[PDB]
Formats: C-alpha cells, structure tokens, sequence
RNA sequence: CCGGGCACUCUAACGGGACUGCCCGCGAAAGCGGGAGGAAGGAGGGGACGACGUCUGGUCAGCAUGGCCCUUACGGCCUGGGCGACACACGUGCUACAAUGCCCACUACAAAGCGAUGCCACCCGGCAACGGGGAGCUAAUCGCAAAAAGGUGGGCCCAGUUCGGAUUGGGGUCUGCAACCCGACCCCAUGAAGCCGGAAUCGCUAGUAAUCGCGGAUCAGCCAUGCCGCGGUGAAUACG
C-alpha cells in the first residue's frame, strides 16, 4: 500500500476544497464539525439523486450549501417541495441562515464519484464484477474521457480468497500534477462483506 | 482608515485586496498600497499509517495569509460604496481607525 | 510535596469518622479507600484498614508515623523475589 | 467498551482534571488535535478529501 | 585531624578543601569563609593559626557534621524501615526509593549484575 | 545471551530449555553465537519457529514450520546448521588459484 | 559619492556602504575589530579590496542582520565585492575569477522524518 | 565511488600565512567544528615555535610535513588463501593527508598539558626527524621494504 | 556537564532557572 | 525616538532566469570532455511524488465490515490498585569518563514558531523553585526571549579531581479534588559507576558528519534524554 490520494495530491493546483471559508483558531473545529454533520445527512439523503460534490461556503451567520448532482429534480421535488423540505431540517442543525443550491452535473459518466457508486451498486446486485468494471470504463471513455481506471477489491463474487480486480483504458497518469484526474470511491456492502470500488477519470491536462 | 484582510487562499486574499485599493482609490483620494504581512504557518505532521510504522509521515500546512491596506484620505463617499462589498467567501476583513 | 500554603489534606469523609470516634471514646476498625489522606495526630492510636486495590490492610498508627500518607503502609505489589 | 466511553467524554466530569479530548469523528482518544478535534488519522483522511479549508500537503 | 575531624587537604584552596568534609559542600564553603572573613583562594598550607581556629569554630557549632550527620541519616532511614512505610521497605531490600523503574538499570542501588 | 519469544502463545520454562538444548547443536562449529533469538508462533496450519543469529562470519536467518512444534523447532535447526556450515567453509572454496 | 552593495550568506544579510576615505570600518554601530574581536575568520571579509588595492581608499558603513558572525563576515565579503563593481565596471576582472562576485547557496539542509537530522539515520540492529 | 573519481576539495588559504596546507592542518585539529579554537591552537603554537626556536613557524611546520610524508606503504590484498601486505606508492594527496593526520594524532599522545604546546613541540621535533609522527612514517616505510618481494601484485 | 543541576550548564539543559542560573 | 522618506534590509504575491543555448574538440547520432558568459551549468541543492506486483507482511484496538461468540453480562457506573513490579536478558537513547576540558563573572551573533480562564514586560518578597503587584499584545506592534557553542577576563593544575552527577537524607515550590504506590522543579547535604569500552556493530559524501542551542505538536502538570521542525559553528575522505 503506497499510493497517495490523487485528489489530496492536487488540492490547489487542479482541484479545489469542498469547504471554502476562513476561520480563526477558536472556531475552526466548530464550523468544521458542522460541514461534516451537514454532509452526513446530505450524502444519505441525496444518494438517490446522484450526489457528486457538496461545496460549502461561509461568511457570518450564513452558509451556502451548493450541491452538484446527476438528477436535480430528485432534490428539488415538485416545484420545490423537497428542496424547501431540506432547508427546513437543515436549519435545525445549522441553527442559522443555511442557503441551499442545486447544481447540474454535465455528464455523470465523466464524474468519478458517480461511476464508482454505480459499480458498487452493480456488484451489490450480484453482477459479474470483472464484466461490470469493463462496462464502467467503456461508459466513461465513450463519454469523451481521455483515460479511465476502475478498481474493485475484496471477496469478489463472494470467494473466500480476497482479490483485486481492475481495468483501464487510455491514459491515467497519476504522477502528472497538471493532469486533471477525477477520483471517487464507493463501498459495496454485500452479504459476505465489503468491497471497495475506486474510479479514476482523466479529463485532460491543463 | 485601516482595513486588514485575512484568509487561507492567497488568490482570493489578493484579488480582494485589489478590489479595495481600486474602489476607494477612484472614490478619492489616498490609498496606501496593500502590504503583504508575513504569513502565519500552522503545521500538521502525522503518521501515514493508522497503526505502527512510526518513521513514515505526511506534512500538512494551514496558511493564514495577511494583507493590510490604508485608505488614507477617507471621504465618506468611499466609506459608503465599501459598505456593500463583493468580497469572496474565504476572506475575513477587519476595519479599525 | 503538597504546598505548605494549602492545607494538610485529609479526605474530610475519613476525617469525620476520626473525630466522631475521639468524642465517643474511640475506637472501631475504620475501613477506607483513602491512601491519599495524610495521617493526622487525631488518628494516632487507631487502626484503619487501608485498601491496596485488593484488601483492606489493618494498620495501627503510632507517634512517629504522622507526616505520611495511609498508602505508604498498605503496599500494593506482592513480591517475594525470584528463584 | 468504547461507545460508552465516547459518551462519557462528552459529559462534564466531577473534576476538571478528568477532561480529555476525543475524536469528534471516530472517537479516538490518542493523537487527537485541539485545532480540529480530530485524531491524526481523520485529520489525514479529511485533508486528503479536501474538506479542511486551507489545509494542503506541505512540501519544502 | 584538624577541621572538622578531617585533615582537609593542604596545597588546595580553603573553599575546595572544606568540601572534603562530610556535610560541607560548595554552598557552605562560600558561607564559612564569608562569616570569618578569609580569602577563599588562600591555600590551607597558608592559613594563619587564628584563621584556622576561627574557621574551625564557626564550622563545627553551626552545622551537624561527619559522625553526627551520619548517625541521623541512618536513624532516619532506620525509622522509615521501622514504621514500615513504602520508603522503608525499599531500604529493607536495597531497592530504589524515588519511584525509578527497576525492570532495567537501578544498578547503583542493586549493585553489579547478579548472573543467573 | 540467548532470548526466546513466544508470540501470542504461552510456553513453560521446560520448553524454553528444550530450545536452548536444541540450539546447542550449533555450538559444534566452535564459532561465536552472538545474541541468538528464537521466535515461536502458531499459524492455522501449525507452528512457526523463527531465529536470527549473528556470528563473526555473517548472520543466520531461518524459519521452520510443522504441525508438531518440536518438529518445527528441529526443522529450524536443520536450516540453521546448513547456513552455519556454509558461513564457515565457503571461503575455503577458492584457495586455488 | 557613495557606493552600496547587498551581501547575503546562510541567514546573514549585510548592507555595505563604501565611501572614499582612509579605511575605517563600521559594522552595527561598532568598529570592525570590536564587533569581530577575537574571530580569525574576520580578516577574510576585507579581502575583495586586496584584490583591487582598495586597502585604505574607502571607508566602510555596514549593517548586519541574521545568521551568525561568520556568515555575516562572508556576507560582508560579498557586499563590498559588489559595491566595488558599481564603483568600476572593469572590476569583474580580478574579482570574478577570484570567486568574490558570487554567493554560495550552501544552506542548512532540512530536517526530515525518519532521520535524526538532515541525513543522519537512526541506529538499528539488523540481527 | 563506483561511477567516477572524487574531486579533491580545494581549501581557502588561511589568513595568517595564506597557506592552503596550513588550512588543512587546522581542520585536522578541529573537533566539533570549533574552527576558532582550531586556528587559535595552531597559531598559539606558531608563537611557541618562534619563541623556543628563533626561525620561521611556516618553514618549521612545512619541513615537519615532508618529514612525515610516507613514500611507500603496505596495502593488504587476499591472494588465493593468504592476506599479503602489498607494498604500494602513496599519492601526494594521501601523503599530505597521512602527514597531517599523524602529526596531530602523535602530538595528542604527548604529555604536555596545553594542546598548542603539544602541536608546537611535535612540529619542532618532526622538523628535525624525531617524534612519534616521523616514527610512524618510518615504520610504514620499513613495512613496505620488508615486503618488496610482493611488489609485483601492485594494481 | 549537562547532567549537573547545580551548574549553569545543567540548568540550560533542563530548561529551568535558579541560584546557579538566575533570570 | 519625533519630523520625513521606500532608497536599502525585509516581508509576499506575480514574473525573468539555465536550454547543452554559444565556442573548442570526439562523435553516425544520442551524448562526453573542456571553455566563456552568469548569482546559478549540464537534473543547481533539498522537497513533494512510489509502476505491475512481493512479503497468505501490518492493522477486526483508529474507522468500517462478513461470520462466530456474550446479554441482570464477555454490556454499564464507580472507588482503589495495576499498565511504573525486578534474580536476569536484548534494542534505542541521554550524560560522561576531562585541560581542544570544568567553573565563575562580564559581552555579542539566529531561524522557525507559539501566545485573550493565553504569552507575560517591568516592580517588590524570597539564595531559589516560585509568589504578590501590575502595564502591553485579537498580535511584522506586546510577550515567551536569554539563543548556546563563540568573544573577554579570572579560577582550576592532571588527581576519580572545581572530571562525572548516579544514589540517598532533610527542607521547600507548583499543577492538581488528590502527587503513597506514581509528577516536574528549587535549595542544603550526600557525591556512585565511569581512566574511552570483548566478540561484534551503526551513521554519514558538503553546509553533510560532528558539535551547539531554539521552537512546536500532545499537554492542568509531566516522568521528552522521545518525536517533527529551526538556525549557529563547521570538517575528514573516496585509489578503486
Ligand atoms: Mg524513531
Ligand atoms: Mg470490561
Ligand atoms: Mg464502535
Ligand atoms: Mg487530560
Ligand atoms: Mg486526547
Ligand atoms: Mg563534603
Ligand atoms: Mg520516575
Ligand atoms: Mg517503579
Ligand atoms: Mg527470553
Ligand atoms: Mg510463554
Ligand atoms: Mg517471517
Ligand atoms: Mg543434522
Ligand atoms: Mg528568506
Ligand atoms: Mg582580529
Ligand atoms: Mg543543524
Ligand atoms: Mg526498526
Ligand atoms: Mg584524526
Ligand atoms: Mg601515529
Ligand atoms: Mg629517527
Ligand atoms: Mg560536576
Ligand atoms: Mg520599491
Ligand atoms: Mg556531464
Ligand atoms: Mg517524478
Ligand atoms: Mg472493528
Ligand atoms: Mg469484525
Ligand atoms: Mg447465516
Ligand atoms: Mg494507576
Ligand atoms: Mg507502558
Ligand atoms: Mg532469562
Ligand atoms: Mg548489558
Ligand atoms: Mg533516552
Ligand atoms: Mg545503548
Ligand atoms: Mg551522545
Ligand atoms: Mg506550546
Ligand atoms: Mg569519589
Ligand atoms: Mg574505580
Ligand atoms: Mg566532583
Ligand atoms: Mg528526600
Ligand atoms: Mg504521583
Ligand atoms: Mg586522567
Ligand atoms: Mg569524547
Ligand atoms: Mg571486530
Ligand atoms: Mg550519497
Ligand atoms: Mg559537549
Ligand atoms: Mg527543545
Ligand atoms: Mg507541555
Ligand atoms: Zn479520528
């Protein structure tokens, strides 16, 4: 085990923090806990909508939870029934002026957090893992990516002897700093244990 | 007539120090240019592994950058258009006299 | 040791029984889990069972042992050498 | 015995000496930082994710 | 056997030579020559007989020394070993007294190694 | 001297003495056995006897495995002997030319 | 009229001010022989002008800040070695081949995890 | 090293005689990077050389260097099944290095209490052909001659 | 040396002050 | 320090800069040696960064998670004790065995950091640890802060010592509800081993090794001589 987090390895060069706000020493932990509590409920709820990233900004007394997603209406609801329902339950935790936006994901098959979750959904549905992994890679490359790599590790197919299966097409240069690489992880929970799913998408250099 | 700007990302800390020494400059009169104060560097060093392997670490830093600006010739025409200011989210302004 | 500016510490709950016995014309065997409590001259002559973590050790208190703590007289580690 | 100990650390104690910091994420008692309320593992986990404002990998 | 019962070394300075007495260190070397007004640099070989008996007298009447200091230190260790306190037991075994670890080291109190 | 570690098992002073008596077979070669260290442990398939020993002419590192623990100890010795006899005689091989 | 150079070493910065005169030298409110009193490495500072015969031609006003006394001394050496160049362009000859008009980047190497120092590794027993 | 030769570090001349060899001698005296002490001991001895013997410290110091340079030495080598002391010529770099090393090492064997006294006196004796330093150079040379019969193994 | 509390050099080592290292 | 100023130093953001680009030569070429310019030259020095895989490596005790197992107890609260035990054995370190040293007094020269029940100037009491006053600083402002080795002068005189600072007696400080087990520090006294270390073995190729001090995280305090950083002084050697 030896590979650096390819997002944490690009914070501030190719990627941008999911919680962007200044805060002095006596407050950092207090807001930081909020973002985590905020994200805990949200990733549970907006799961069914295709959640990808949750940007969080703060000024003073307020906080603007921007949410990117594949199916926007599943968050909004009918006219705004669910989107207003969220801010309601949201302001209980926030205890303050918690705005909430929703953002369209252009191609969900170019978002690594999404293809990872879909793979994890397939293997939970008792799908042929190796064939599934090749499908995801094929869906990402057909959608215009310049390279993709998907990894699935654990009791694949339910065998006692754990195994690591992966597939890749095109270019995934994990050492290149200027290379825009999206990364996402999902956690297929099976009757016999956990399988970890990693997805790499190469969107091009800069 | 003092405005202090603290923030983590220096791209927003500088672009916001520009949009004051530009705004109050036109609105008259004297603005003493943004002075980059030294950065205060919080440091975090942790073992990469969750168990033993004591001799492998990763270095993290949190950078509280600092800027100071003097709008030297106040004029309450400046101290009005600044009241509604489009400062990015990740910046903190302090204003004293 | 403990700052002279502060007081001579006794748990005050152990100390209550000492004075209630002195008045009544003491004594009776006092069970305590107070090793931290200083011996004080009101205790001289009594016998107090001090918990070492396992047993309460009956210790008789004399004139010479007053500045100490009750734990110093109920050792906690059974040891008789090796071999 | 651990979740009963994550709760006992939140309670205020009889004496202010028994105050000890835990992880507000995993309940870890050791290598827990004051600035984050996070242990050294969650610290590296979230920071790698990007969910710590300003925090970045330091190389010099 | 001059002062104070120890024939303190000549050839050396008085402040040094006084330290060759049980109970007089550097701190009491600075003290004894201040009260009796003697240059602490003067060698014992050059003490005037008045300076000697002046330095002898203050030294012996102010502090407990050699023999009597040894008796008290012993008597204190004896009674600690008699009331049966924790510091007493460690003296009844030769084991250390100030909380030090004994799994390793502790060879000053234990003595050179006892092979098994 | 010689140290014996029983990892995640418990053993008697008798078994520790057996190991010392078996390691004594290495004394045959009349070379210095410098801080010999035996590790005993149990896998799901049987016992594992590890050993690290330095001598004036190199190190001995061997691992024995077997259902029966005394046999795993003996397999360890057999591997240790062939390593020691190699360390002691290999230099003799190229005396000519 | 006045002649200035910037001299930097390990963590020392030295601002030298050359002024024609007899040779008196001032470093931080003191005379040279008073500030570097007892240091043998000191005389090495005045060397760039022994390469161009300015032994007593100039006087020295010199500030000093950061690092240690020898790095300051060497920073000074680079300082005046630059002020003479602006006093005469044709001083690269008989100063640049003498290594005087350059600054060595030899600086403390960073402490690194795993090691006791920059490179000194912890002791271990292989067996 | 394996890939290429190593480049000999040039030393800046000292600031009392302008000598690069005098510098290397100071460094050999230097313990714990206390160069100020190192220089002071040498020069302190350069006064003692002058005051016990009225002539040039620089000249005395340099002659004692030539008096400790070993012209040949033995360099081991295993030939078949025997370790042979092969006689070998010493490069001038190494001659210098051995000279300075033995000077200090032999000086610090001396009984004189203050170091600069030991550095002066040893350089005084070695300037004339005496002292444990020059002995060490003679001893090494006699070893090389004693083994001239093995001089054909030289590499 | 540094292990000697009763000297300045020992107090510099410990990181404390006293009669043998005043403030 | 006031006036005045951004020159300089600095601070911190954006750039320029080095490419075998030029010259000499060997080359089929790629490159190699040598030269000039230059602050830097052939990856400029250090960093971050670790391929498919290996060790059925490590971690169910950071977290997650399959399954097996406990349910007035294999769960939960508490007081106390233990994790600090000590015939021994190994690993890592600290301090040393002294004069290129030890002590005292005086006197310079850093960097990176940290600091609103926090950092504490300065005053007073105490030999001191520290205590009582009390100003400043949301901190390039005020503070921790003295850097130490070094420099000057004086003591020591080769001795188990003015080396070494273990061990123990007695007396105090402080944190803390509480220092018996089991805290750090101060003061008096005690003043051990150790006279440079067998077999064997570690590190380091340049601002490195060696040596000197400073800071931080954890933290009421602290068993830190540990760890992660920071600068000061500053070597030896590489035939192969
Ligand atoms: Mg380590
Ligand atoms: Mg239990
Ligand atoms: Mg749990
Ligand atoms: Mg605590
Ligand atoms: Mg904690
Ligand atoms: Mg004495
Ligand atoms: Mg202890
Ligand atoms: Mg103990
Ligand atoms: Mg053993
Ligand atoms: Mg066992
Ligand atoms: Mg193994
Ligand atoms: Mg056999
Ligand atoms: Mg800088
Ligand atoms: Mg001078
Ligand atoms: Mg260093
Ligand atoms: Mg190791
Ligand atoms: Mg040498
Ligand atoms: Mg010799
Ligand atoms: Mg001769
Ligand atoms: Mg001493
Ligand atoms: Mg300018
Ligand atoms: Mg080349
Ligand atoms: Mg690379
Ligand atoms: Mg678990
Ligand atoms: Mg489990
Ligand atoms: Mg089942
Ligand atoms: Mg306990
Ligand atoms: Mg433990
Ligand atoms: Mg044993
Ligand atoms: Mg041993
Ligand atoms: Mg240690
Ligand atoms: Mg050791
Ligand atoms: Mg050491
Ligand atoms: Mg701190
Ligand atoms: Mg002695
Ligand atoms: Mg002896
Ligand atoms: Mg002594
Ligand atoms: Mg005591
Ligand atoms: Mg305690
Ligand atoms: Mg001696
Ligand atoms: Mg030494
Ligand atoms: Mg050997
Ligand atoms: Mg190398
Ligand atoms: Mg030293
Ligand atoms: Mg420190
Ligand atoms: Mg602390
Ligand atoms: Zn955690």
């Amino acid at each position: 085990g030896n590979k650096i987090h390819p997002i944490g390895f690009r914070l501030g060069i190719t990627r941008d923090w999911e919680s962007r706000w200044y805060a002095g020493k006596k407050q950092y932990r207090h807001l930081l806990l909020e973002d985590q509590r905020i994200r805990g409920l949200l990733e549970k709820e907006l799961y069914s909508a295709g959640l990808a990233r949750v940007d969080i900004e703060r000024a003073a007394d307020n906080v603007a939870v921007t949410v990117h997603v594949a199916k926007p209406g599943v968050v909004i609801g009918r006219g705004g029934e669910r989107i207003r329902v969220l801010r309601e339950e949201l302001a209980k935790l926030t205890g303050k002026n918690v705005a909430l936006n929703v953002q369209e994901v252009q191609n969900p098959n170019l978002s690594a957090p999404l293809v990872a979750q879909r793979v994890a959904e397939q293997i939970e549905r008792r799908f042929a893992v190796r064939r599934a992994i090749k499908q995801a890679v094929q869906r990402v490359m057909e959608s215009g990516a310049k390279g993709a790599k998907v990894i699935v590790s654990g009791r694949i197919g339910g065998a006692e002897q754990a195994r690591t299966e992966w597939a890749a097409q095109g270019r995934v240069p994990l050492h290149t700093l200027r290379a825009n690489i999206d990364y996402g992880f999902a956690l297929a929970r099976t009757t016999y244990g956990v399988l970890g799913v990693k997805a790499y998408i190469f969107l091009g250099e800069v | 007539i003092r405005i202090k700007l603290r923030g983590f990302d220096h791209k927003t800390l500088d672009a916001s120090a520009q949009k004051i020494v530009e705004a109050a400059r036109r609105s008259g009169a004297q603005v003493s240019g943004p002075i980059p104060l030294p950065t205060r560097v919080r440091r975090f060093t942790v073992i990469r592994g969750p168990f033993k392997h004591k001799d492998s670490r990763e270095h993290f830093e949190l950078r509280t950058h600092n800027r100071l600006v003097d709008i030297i010739n106040p004029n309450r025409k400046t101290i009005e258009q600044l009241m509604t200011l489009d400062l990015p989210t990740g910046v903190e302004i302090e204003i004293k006299t | 040791p403990r700052s002279l500016k502060k007081g001579v510490f006794v748990d005050d709950h152990l100390l209550e029984k000492v004075l209630e016995l002195n008045a009544k014309g003491e004594k009776r065997l006092i069970k305590t889990w107070s090793r931290r409590s200083t011996i004080v001259p009101e205790m001289v002559g009594h016998t107090i069972a001090v918990y070492n973590g396992k047993q309460h050790v009956p210790v008789y208190i004399t004139e010479n042992m007053v500045g100490h703590k009750l734990g110093e007289f109920a050792p906690t580690r059974t040891y008789r050498g090796h071999g | 015995a651990r979740k009963a100990l994550i709760e006992k650390a939140k309670r205020t104690p009889k004496f202010k000496v028994r105050a000890y910091t835990r992880c507000v994420r995993c309940g870890r008692a050791r290598s827990v930082y004051r600035f984050f309320g996070l242990c050294r593992i969650c610290l590296r986990e979230l920071a790698h994710k990007g969910q710590l404002p300003g925090v970045r990998k330091a190389s010099w | 056997a001059r002062i104070a019962g120890v024939e303190i070394p000549r050839n050396k300075r008085v402040d040094v030579a006084l330290t060759y007495i049980y109970g007089i260190g550097k701190a009491r070397a600075k003290e004894a020559l201040e009260k009796t007004g003697i240059n602490p640099a003067t060698r014992v070989k050059d003490l005037t007989e008045a300076e000697v008996v002046r330095l002898r007298e203050y030294v012996e009447n102010t502090w407990k020394l050699e023999g009597e200091l040894r008796a008290e230190v012993a008597a204190n260790i004896k009674r600690l070993m008699d009331i049966g306190c924790y510091r007493g037991l460690r003296h009844r075994r030769g084991l250390p007294v100030r909380g030090q670890r004994t799994r390793t080291n502790a060879r000053t109190r234990k003595g050179p190694r006892k092979t098994v | 001297t010689m140290n014996i570690t029983s990892k995640q098992m418990e053993i008697t002073p008798a078994i520790r003495q057996h190991v010392a008596d078996r390691l004594a077979k290495l004394e045959k070669w009349q070379t210095h056995l410098i801080n010999p260290h035996i590790i005993l442990s149990k896998e799901p398939q049987g016992f594992v006897a590890d050993a690290t020993i330095n001598t004036p002419n190199g190190v001995l590192v061997a691992s024995g495995k077997h259902e029966d623990m005394y046999t795993a100890i003996n397999e360890l010795i057999n591997k240790l002997e062939r390593q020691l006899n190699k360390l002691q005689h290999k230099g003799e091989a190229r005396r000519a030319a | 009229e006045q002649y200035y150079g910037t001299g930097r070493r390990k963590e020392a910065v030295a601002r030298v001010f050359l002024r024609p005169g007899n040779g008196k030298v001032t470093v931080n409110g003191q005379d040279f022989n008073e500030y570097f009193q007892g240091l043998v490495r000191a005389v090495a500072a005045l060397e760039p002008l022994r390469a161009v015969d300015a032994l007593g031609h100039f006087d020295a006003y010199i500030t000093v800040r950061g690092g240690g006394k020898s790095g300051q001394i060497d920073a000074i050496k680079l300082g005046i070695a630059r002020a003479l160049v602006q006093y005469n362009p044709d001083y690269r000859a008989k100063l640049k081949p003498l290594g005087f008009l350059t600054r060595d980047a030899r600086v403390v190497e960073r402490k690194k995890y795993g090691k006791h120092k920059a490179r000194r590794a912890p002791q271990y027993s292989k067996r | 090293a394996r890939r290429r030769r190593a480049e000999v570090r040039q030393l800046q001349p000292d600031l009392v005689y302008g000598d690069v060899l005098v510098t290397a001698f100071i460094n050999k005296i230097m313990r714990d990077g206390k160069k100020n002490l190192a220089a002071r001991i040498f020069y302190d001895a350069c006064k003692i050389i002058q005051e016990k013997t009225g002539q040039e410290p620089l000249k005395v110091f340099k002659q004692a260097v030539e008096n400790v340079k070993p012209r040949m030495e033995v360099r081991s080598r295993r030939v078949g099944g025997a370790n042979y002391q092969v006689p070998m010529e010493v490069s001038p770099r190494r001659q210098q290095s051995l000279a300075l090393r033995w000077l200090v090492q032999a000086a610090n064997q001396r009984p004189e209490r203050r170091a600069a006294v030991r550095i002066a006196h040893e350089l005084m004796d070695a300037a004339e052909g005496k002292g444990g330093a020059v002995k060490k150079k003679e001893d090494v040379e006699r070893m090389a001659e004693a083994n001239r019969a093995y001089a054909h193994y030289r590499w | 040396g540094k292990g000697d509390r009763r000297t300045r050099r020992g107090k510099i080592w410990r990181g404390t002050y006293g009669k043998y290292r005043p403030r």
